[PDB]
């Protein structure tokens, strides 16, 4: 499934008032139950890297943000062979399990996109 | 648009569009085509000693430019300057062809003008190893037959030559039944016919050139390897169409559905053509290019390239054999009509550039051929009138399961064997 | 360059056994290839030795199994661990699939892995059935009997098939003779099956617990993993000793004790505990030729997995709605194995039908639902836009 | 030849007229060597000891 | 020795009057091949397949 998919489906979720109460609680709920947060990891992270999409924004991705990345992932690894979680003041924060990623895939979804329907234009004299 | 030709005791063909110079010449239907395995380049000679120092100096004090060409199926002389001078040209081409025809065949001058093409003619072959390798697609492709000849000339037949084959040859060839005087700049077409008229004479008319055999296309290759150049040069052909051939436009117009690229351009990249996706995953070129060219008797249809990827040439030329395969079985109309848009519009930029002596090497081109100078406007008519049967109808007899010529130099290691080569010229079917 | 590395054949060994990059994280279940690798062996040398004492011969058959029980010095080791090494085989090659049917490792570039391991499960099953027959007991014949009939589910040529397959009028001599051959064929072929799975993970790499990169963690193959499979293999000998010496007819049918009889059908007869599930799910389809089409089904669509699977991250550990329905399908597996060692009753027909569902609904249905639903609940529990 | 470029025209055989023909030759060429051989050992065969008696 | 002058290949290339005359004689012996090998193919695998249906002796018609 694509993220511009998702991004269609949440948003609308998201904007209306009436859907917006009655699902978010569910999700943060459903969120803390997954643990990725224990285990000092912002969800983008775990958004599957194995596809050209996801190279592409990876690659986009600015240097700060990269070797972070790098250092979360390593020591969730490291966390999770030693069959601990970390020291709870470690654990990512609400505020911090910003979706970083998410715009250069939705970017590179787009224009992946476009030059599919370029590469099939019909003409019609 | 224009476009006027009237004969008198010669062929005069004009035409004039008021811009900013005015361009005179006279363009002879007899080119390296028409030379011999031993004779080979005493037109580039011929070129040569006409843009000569001493020469030029002459018409440079009146005012004049001197350009020369040769080709395969003719080769020109021509004089630009400005719009009024026009008589001051038909003086200058006049005395070098008719008083001066005992002058600049001078030694010293002769024997300058040797060693010019010789250190010219020998720096291309050392060099220019693209066009080289174009030249050699000829030699091969065409081989034993008058088209299988290189316009430079070949670097012994060059050393060979004296003044007595120039005028020999010039003898037997530059004639007038085997000539078209043509003036492309603003210079009114009875302005010139006129100026022309003037000065009478004939020399040497009711003689007609000799005669010869058709040119012939034969699938076969020349790998000139050298593991010292830095890159891979290769061109590939099949036999093409011949000007004035009912599928001139047709074959024009499939090497447009590939059309030439150029890695290192961005724009270059964004092209709408299927091959590219293919050939920038590994970086299979540095640059292609098709063609159709197009000759009196024959023609070459392929393409030539450039590569650094010498270890998948292979795939290179897989992938785009197996895209010329397309025409034939699956080319969509998207693909033509593309097609269409960007040919008329290269094809445009040819016959309406800012140059009279372009458009001249093109009038005289077509009216030593087929008598007449077709306009681009009944060009961009055939064109826009070329339909996806048409460019299948032309694939399946030119294209599919067809001999072809190669020619490569440079590091073609990884150039496969002619017959795997030969074998993607088609594809498995029940 | 160091030699390990240098030579053509132990470069082999080298970068699969010594250097090769694993994901420092990988947990216990990441043991169980290695099993199977021993599980293979054992059956493979155990076969081999006993074949030395085996007759085909259908009058000669069941006798000379007992041959190898009561003469073959150590023969009945020799069989008991073939035999009960054929269940273990299948305890470990279900743990195995159902680890990766959980994290994941079906998808993103590892499918052509997966679907090579689906035709090993489909060839394993096969070999199994064909040493079954070998033993020529009730249970032997009649399953010998039964299955080369799903054949004849075919509806043209079918009845030709089986006969075709048996060699005769039904299963007799001609059948058991061919069986033995192709029994001893077979598992030479899981073999080279078995190097392309490795192939296929090769390129790859296995993946881990957290369904994420292992690229910037690597620690290789030997002195790790090396060891620490160790620890398994020795557990998993301990066990299956304990079943060879202690208890070595617990995993199988007494009808088996008896020699084939082609006029009687023991009202006993019940399918090998690892063949179940399946006898189980073509039970529950009243048509014949759908009870065989459906059976066959719940095999292949397995390799939907990688298709209706839409989430968007890899495996089940941060999943709270598929980790839940993970183990739903888990049950119920077991659940449709239960119903297949019980009678056509019932409660327990309905049972199987609705179980029947819920296993085809789990890939088809529940998985794709789930997971975009996941999708979209981790998406909107965090953006604020 | 032109015996080919009418049939075929210059194209290689298809895999389908292949098999297709595959099919013909196996009886066709089955017959003409089972005639052959009958013939050429006639008196020989059961068939013709069956007929003397 | 000049790399434009092309070598004599009158001994090989053929005195065209058929153009197609290579190509016709090629693909009817390739397709000739492919006929019979189909066929010697069939031949070999229905001779394998038809060993394993009923052996004489066992056709016993009781
Ligand atoms: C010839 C080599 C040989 C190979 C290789 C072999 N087997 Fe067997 N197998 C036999 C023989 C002989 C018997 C009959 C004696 C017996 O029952 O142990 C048998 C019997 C069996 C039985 C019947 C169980 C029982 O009642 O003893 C099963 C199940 C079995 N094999 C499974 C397997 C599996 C699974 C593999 C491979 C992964 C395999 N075998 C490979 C020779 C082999
Ligand atoms: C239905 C699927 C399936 C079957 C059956 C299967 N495999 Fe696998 N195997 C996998 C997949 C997928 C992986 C990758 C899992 C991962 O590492 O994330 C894998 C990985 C492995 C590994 C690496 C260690 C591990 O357990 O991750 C080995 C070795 C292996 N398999 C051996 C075998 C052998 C030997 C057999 C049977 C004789 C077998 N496999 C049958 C799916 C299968
Ligand atoms: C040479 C090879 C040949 C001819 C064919 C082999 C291939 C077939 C298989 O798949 C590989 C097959 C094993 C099948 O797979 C669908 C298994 C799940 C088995 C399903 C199975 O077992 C039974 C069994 O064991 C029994 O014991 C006494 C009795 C049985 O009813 C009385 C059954 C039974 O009713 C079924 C459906």
């Amino acid at each position: 499934q694509s993220f511009t998919s998702i991004a269609r489906i949440g948003d609308y979720i998201l904007k209306s008032p009436v859907l917006s109460k009655l699902c978010v609680p569910v999700a943060n709920q459903f969120i803390n139950l997954a643990g990725y947060k224990k285990l000092g990891l912002k969800f983008d992270d775990l958004i599957a890297e194995e596809n050209p999409i996801m190279q592409t924004a990876l690659r986009r991705l600015p240097e700060d943000e990269s070797y972070a990345r790098a250092y979360r992932i390593i020591r969730a690894h490291q966390t999770e062979l030693t069959h601990h979680l970390l020291p709870r003041n470690e654990w990512i924060k609400a505020q911090e399990d910003v979706p970083y990623l998410l715009p250069y895939i939705l970017e590179a979804e787009a224009a992946a996109k476009e030059k599919d329907e370029l590469d099939n234009i019909e003409v019609s004299k | 648009a224009e476009v006027t030709q009237l004969s008198n005791g010669i062929v005069v063909a004009t035409e004039h569009n008021p811009a900013h110079t005015a361009s005179v010449g006279v363009v002879f239907g007899s080119g390296a085509a028409n030379e011999n395995p031993y004779n080979n380049g005493v037109s580039n000679l011929w070129k040569n000693i006409f843009l000569s120092k001493e020469n030029s100096a002459v018409a440079a004090k009146e005012g004049l430019a001197l350009s020369s060409n040769i080709s395969r199926d003719f080769q020109s002389y021509i004089v630009s300057s400005l719009p009024g001078s026009t008589d001051k040209s038909l003086d200058f081409l006049n005395q070098s062809f008719i008083q001066q025809k005992a002058n600049l065949l001078s030694s010293s001058n002769f024997e300058a003008t040797k060693k010019s093409v010789l250190k010219q003619v020998q720096d291309f072959e050392d060099n220019d190893h693209p066009n080289r390798v174009l030249e050699h697609l000829h030699s091969t492709a065409f081989q034993n037959t008058p088209l299988s000849l290189p316009t430079r000339g070949t670097l012994e037949s060059l050393e060979n030559l004296v003044v007595a084959d120039l005028e020999s040859f010039a003898n037997n060839h530059f004639l007038n039944s085997n000539a078209v005087v043509v003036g492309t700049g603003n210079i009114k077409h009875e302005d010139l016919v006129n100026s022309i008229e003037s000065k009478n004479l004939s020399l040497q008319t009711g003689t007609k050139p000799v005669l010869k055999k058709k040119a012939a296309f034969l699938g076969s290759e020349v790998r000139l390897r050298d593991d010292t150049l830095p890159k891979a040069w290769i061109s590939l052909a099949v036999e093409g169409e011949p000007v004035n051939s009912p599928n001139y436009f047709v074959a024009k117009l499939a090497a447009q559905i590939f059309g030439s690229y150029n890695a290192f351009e961005p724009a270059s990249r964004l092209q709408g053509i299927k091959l590219l996706d293919n050939i920038q995953e590994y970086q299979l070129c540095d640059n292609f290019n098709h063609f159709s060219l197009s000759y009196k008797d024959s023609g070459l249809w392929g393409f030539s390239t450039a590569t650094r990827n010498v270890t998948m040439i292979d795939d290179l030329i897989h992938f785009t054999l197996k895209q010329w395969n397309r025409l034939t079985i699956s080319v969509t109309d998207t693909e033509v009509e593309r097609a269409k848009s960007l040919l008329k519009l290269q094809l445009g930029q040819l016959y309406e550039s800012g140059n009279p002596v372009n458009d001249a090497n093109l009038l005289g081109a077509e009216v030593l051929i087929k008598g007449s100078k077709l306009s681009l406007g009944e060009a961009f008519k055939k064109i826009d009138a070329i339909t996806v049967k048409d460019v299948k109808a032309w694939a399946g007899k030119r294209l599919w399961d067809q001999d072809i010529a190669i020619a490569g130099t440079g590091q073609i290691e990884g150039l496969l064997d002619y017959m795997r080569i030969r074998s993607d010229m088609s594809m498995m079917r029940w | 360059m160091a030699f390990r590395k240098s030579n053509v054949y132990l470069s082999l060994v080298n970068s699969y056994i010594i250097d090769s990059p694993q994901p420092s994280s990988i947990n216990y279940w990441w043991n169980m290839g290695s099993l199977l690798g021993l599980c293979l062996v054992i059956q493979i040398v155990t076969g081999i030795f006993m074949a030395m004492h085996y007759s085909s011969n259908i009058e000669l058959a069941f006798s000379s199994v007992e041959h190898i029980m009561r003469d073959v010095h150590n023969g009945y080791i020799l069989r008991y661990l073939h035999a009960n090494g054929a269940s273990f085989f299948f305890m470990v090659m279900f743990m195995h699939m159902a680890k990766g049917l959980y994290y994941g490792s079906y998808r993103s570039p590892r499918v052509t892995l997966w679907n090579v391991g689906v035709i090993i499960f489909t060839l394993t099953i096969a070999t199994a059935f064909l040493g079954y027959c070998c033993v020529y007991g009730q249970m032997s014949h009649w399953g010998a009997t039964v299955i080369t009939n799903l054949f004849s589910a075919i509806p043209f040529v079918g009845n030709d098939i089986v006969s075709w397959l048996w060699g005769g009028f039904s299963v007799s001599n001609p059948t058991i003779q061919r069986f033995f051959a192709l029994h001893y064929l077979v598992p030479f072929i899981i073999a080279a099956m078995v190097i392309m799975h490795l192939m296929a993970l090769h390129i790859h790499g296995s993946s881990n617990p957290l369904g994420i990169t292992g690229n910037l963690d690597r620690i290789p193959m030997h002195s790790y993993f090396i060891f620490k499979d160790l620890v398994t293999v020795f557990l998993f000998m301990l066990i299956l000793a304990l079943f060879v010496f202690y208890s070595p007819n617990t995993l199988g049918h007494p009808d088996n004790y008896i020699p084939g009889n082609p006029l009687v059908t023991p009202a006993s007869i019940v399918p090998e505990w690892y063949l179940l599930p399946f006898y189980a799910i073509l039970r529950s389809i009243p048509d014949k030729l759908l009870g065989v089409i459906t059976m066959f089904a719940a095999i292949l669509v397995l390799l939907v997995l990688p298709f209706t699977d839409r989430s968007v991250v890899r495996g089940n550990t941060f999943k709270v709605l598929s980790k839940f329905f993970f183990f739903i399908f888990v049950f119920n597996f077991v659940l449709l194995g239960q119903i297949g060692a019980c009678h056509v009753e019932v409660p327990y027909v309905l049972m199987g039908q609705i179980a029947t569902f819920i296993y085809f609904a789990y890939f088809l249905i529940i998985v794709p639902v789930i997971s975009t639903i996941e999708n979209v609940l981790f998406y909107i529990g965090r953006v604020n836009k | 030849s032109s015996l080919y470029k009418t049939f075929f025209k210059r194209n290689a055989v298809f895999v389908g007229t292949i098999f297709a023909g595959a099919f013909v030759f196996q009886t066709v060429f089955d017959t003409a060597i089972t005639s052959w051989y009958e013939n050429h050992n006639k008196g020989k065969l059961w068939k013709d000891v069956k007929a003397k008696i | 020795k000049s790399t434009y002058r092309t070598p004599n290949f009158d001994d090989v290339l053929k005195e065209n009057n058929d153009a197609d005359k290579g190509r016709s004689y090629a693909y009817f012996m390739v397709g000739a091949m492919g006929l019979l090998s189909s066929a010697g193919a069939k031949s070999t695998v229905e001779t394998f397949i038809s060993s394993m249906t009923a052996t004489a002796d066992v056709l016993a018609m009781a």
